[PDB]
């Protein structure tokens, strides 16, 4: 019966996983931007 | 159990989190970039609680991420600087942004930081207490430098879950 | 099958860890570039 | 099922992944920063498989992350440029780094990219085939520009799992 809380929580770890990669993309382009105006 | 810190630049968001997580303070200012993440299972109030903390940027470039996290967080702490009139006015912005993502399905706390600078105060306590009731959210003044009301803040938030 | 849910969750948390590590490195790289501006 | 692309700067790591993921190619060079992530669903031999792809930086600043990912990936693709003698010598470095994190518990592929530049070739096929057997890893030459052997590459890796 506890094999249930394993899904709702896994999807949260994947939800937080998503937003991480989004922040990463934004940072990378910010780096590329700074390097251009160098 | 997730919290998100919103507010203008250099109001003390990063500082209030430090005073709480590590009980330290740094005078040297560093603008928060993106969204720093901190977590600590502070056994708060005769019982145990796990807290996720999202430190957002007051910086204008790094705001596109914010809305996505507001949607993910069950609590919002809106911080202003009592020696800065603008940062106080802008708290309306940040609450609107939150109402948009969660409506009334969220716990919100307005915070008037930097009380140790009472000499240079521009915003009164009445204006703050008034605005809080106005927008139906909790209110509290603090000082991250002095450690004043910083524990009190998180204690009151855990009591409304 | 409530077993494969753990080994896999820990993998999503393992990949989660290294992400935040890369994020920290990027942020300081940004701060570094801004200084030499 | 995870793969990691290692090798010197501008050998064609980013390019080999593009030729495979999107079947495109770009002449304009862009140095990979940090570790780009790409994933796509490949159906092979009666069952549909899943591949995670970690594109590492040949750039020297962004290498501190690499070791942590080698430890996490079950397969390593080491890429060199056949018109560049140095980038070929350095493949020894990248395999050592892998043996250190996983020993023999890993599948490794040496890749001699840019075959379309056979005129400007500095490394022979024998030197490559020799070195591969030397360090007990698979070998294959490719051209990301021409699309040559790029599918063949991933097909051989999935056949060793
Ligand atoms: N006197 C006094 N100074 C404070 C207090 N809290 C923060 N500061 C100072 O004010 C500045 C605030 O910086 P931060 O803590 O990074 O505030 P912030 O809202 O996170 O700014 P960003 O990260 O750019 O969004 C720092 O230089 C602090 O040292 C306080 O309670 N009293
Ligand atoms: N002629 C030819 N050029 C290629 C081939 N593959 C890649 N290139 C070019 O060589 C350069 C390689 O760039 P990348 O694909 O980013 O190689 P890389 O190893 O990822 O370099 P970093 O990302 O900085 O580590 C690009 O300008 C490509 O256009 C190829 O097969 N033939
Ligand atoms: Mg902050
Ligand atoms: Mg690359």
């Amino acid at each position: 019966k506890s094999a249930d809380h394993l899904n709702g929580l896994l999807r949260e770890t994947e939800a937080t996983n998503a937003i991480l990669m989004e922040q990463i993309k934004l940072l990378k382009s910010e780096i590329r931007r700074l390097e251009r105006n160098q | 159990f997730k919290l998100v810190f919103l507010g203008e630049q250099s109001v003390g968001k990063t500082s209030l989190i430090t005073r709480f997580m590590y009980d330290s303070f740094d005078n040297t200012y560093q603008a928060t970039i993106g969204i720093d993440f901190l977590s600590k299972t502070m056994y708060l109030e005769d019982r145990t609680v796990r807290l996720q903390l999202w430190d957002t940027a007051g910086l204008e470039r790094f705001r596109s991420l914010i809305p996505s996290y507001i949607r993910d967080s069950t609590v919002a702490v809106v911080v202003y600087d009592i020696t800065n009139v603008n940062s106080f006015q802008q708290t309306t912005k940040w609450i609107d942004d939150v109402r948009t993502e969660r409506g009334s399905d969220v716990i919100i706390m307005l915070v008037g930081n930097k009380t140790d600078l009472a000499d240079k105060r521009q915003v009164s306590i009445e204006e703050g207490e008034r605005k809080a009731k106005e927008l139906n959210v909790m209110f509290i003044e603090t000082s991250a430098k002095a450690g004043y009301n910083v524990k009190q803040l998180f204690r009151r938030v855990a009591a409304a879950l």
